[PDB]
């Protein structure tokens, strides 16, 4: 969910 | 480096 | 010689009946297609040679031809897109995968080459190599009990190839496809060559940049650990691959996360949040800021290995990009944290840099940092000491930045700013 990929 | 150059 | 041919001449030799001044006349084209500057590509694609150069290839009864004639469109096929394409167009893909198997090195070796080039100019040529069936003869090629047998510049090109064939995205390479080259690459990235090393970290890069189902396709081979000693590399070249991987790797679910903490690389990132290479600070705050994303055991193992000075360290002094994936990890550390954890990263000196940072002139920097200090408020009130944290924001300058903001051209970052005035000061 917060995870921001590259 | 995507492409190479053969020298 | 065969130096300094104009390209009349070696048109007049192609021209010519006589396969050996064909083959004078193709090593005239390749050295001109080796020179260091400005190589006459597109005056040899105008004189239409590329035809010639690909029905060469196929010429078996003489090996130096098929050698030269790769060469020249592997330099042909190493330029811009439409150089490439016309590579392509005369039909060099098969050619190309038929001489993988040729029973000279060299010209394999140059096979190898100027598909990977082919490949690299994008998906739908990567796509297309991949269509005409090169996977299955390019691990052929590595099919070996002990990779150390073979050439060190062969296995250099094969995984460059293999690496150019994982690589790009919209599409992502087919998951066949992938799923076919993974146990090679995985044996590749436990080679001894810091270069195969880096390049296979490279592959290993792209198949991880995408879906939380490619990460789990490479997750599931076991390279984890390995990615994490290279990561520990001394080599900049191997590092920054395997950062790239083991980032995008955290970027998907807890569980995978949690295969990235278990293999110990947290221990590794005191050095890579304070690597004198600003990328590699980048990188890895841009990973931490993944992992505080996580669930609160692994915000724990963060707190536990010591990095939460080194995020406040990024945060005090770093390229501001770096400072922006800092800024990141503090409110998704903020967002899932516990309070004890939470207050742990006050106590730690967060506050007077995440201040400083709201002069910035950059609006989403500015909301992050915003959110972070109503969650680290939210924590104070569940204490009760919110007057506190009031006083610590405003004795370093804090107080002053946020009645700033109040008129800021932005609406959430008034909006929360305000807020805070509202509520706290």
């Amino acid at each position: 969910s917060r995870k921001r990929k590259f | 480096a995507r492409k190479r150059v053969r020298k | 010689g065969t130096v300094n041919w104009s390209v009349e001449d070696i048109v007049k030799g192609i021209n010519s009946n006589n396969l050996e001044s064909q083959l004078q006349a193709t090593q005239a084209a390749r050295k001109l297609l080796s020179r260091e500057k400005q190589p006459p590509i597109d005056n040899i694609i105008r004189a239409g040679l590329i035809p010639k150069f690909v029905s060469f290839l196929g010429k078996t009864d003489c090996s130096p031809i098929q050698f030269e004639s790769a060469w020249a469109l592997t330099n042909i096929a190493s330029g811009t897109s439409e150089q490439t394409k016309a590579v392509v167009d005369g039909g060099a893909i098969p050619a190309f995968i038929s001489l993988l198997a040729s029973p000279h090195a060299h010209i394999s070796e140059q096979a190898v080459w100027a598909l990977g080039n082919i490949a690299g100019d994008g998906s739908a040529f990567r796509d297309l190599v991949i269509k005409h069936g090169a996977i299955d003869p390019l691990l052929a090629l590595l099919a070996v009990p002990d990779l150390s047998t073979l050439a060190c510049g062969y296995l250099r090109n094969l995984t460059w190839t293999l690496s150019n064939l994982c690589r790009n995205k919209n599409p992502a390479p087919p998951l066949d496809a992938v799923e076919q080259i993974l146990p090679t690459l995985v044996r590749l990235l436990h080679h001894n060559d810091p270069e195969v090393l880096a390049d296979s970290c490279w592959a290993i890069s792209y198949l991880t940049d995408g879906p939380n189902e490619r990460i789990e396709m490479v997750v599931k081979k076991g390279v984890v650990p390995q990615l994490v000693k290279l990561l520990g590399a001394t080599e900049l070249p191997i590092v920054t691959p395997a950062l790239r991987a083991i980032g995008n790797i955290v970027t998907g679910t807890d569980e995978q996360t949690q295969k990235v903490i278990d293999a110990g690389a947290l221990a590794v990132f005191p050095s890579l949040l304070t690597n004198p290479k600003t990328n590699i600070q980048k990188e890895a705050t841009w990973t931490m800021s993944n992992i505080t994303a996580g669930r609160q055991d692994q915000i724990q193992q963060v707190v536990n290995h010591g990095l939460v000075p080194f995020l406040v360290g990024v945060l005090s002094k770093a390229d501001f990009k770096t400072q922006k994936e800092a800024a990141w990890a503090i409110t998704n550390y903020t967002s899932g944290g516990t309070v004890e954890q939470i207050v742990y990263l006050v106590h730690c000196g967060i506050i007077e840099p995440l201040m400083n940072l709201l002069s910035a002139k950059d609006t989403k920097i500015i909301q992050v940092i915003l959110d972070a200090i109503s969650n680290i408020f939210q924590a104070a009130e569940k204490l009760g000491e919110t007057e506190k944290l009031s006083i610590m924001i405003e004795e370093c300058g804090g107080l002053d930045k946020i009645e700033a903001l109040q008129r800021h051209e932005n609406e959430s970052v008034y909006k929360a700013s305000l807020n805070l005035i509202e509520k706290y000061f």
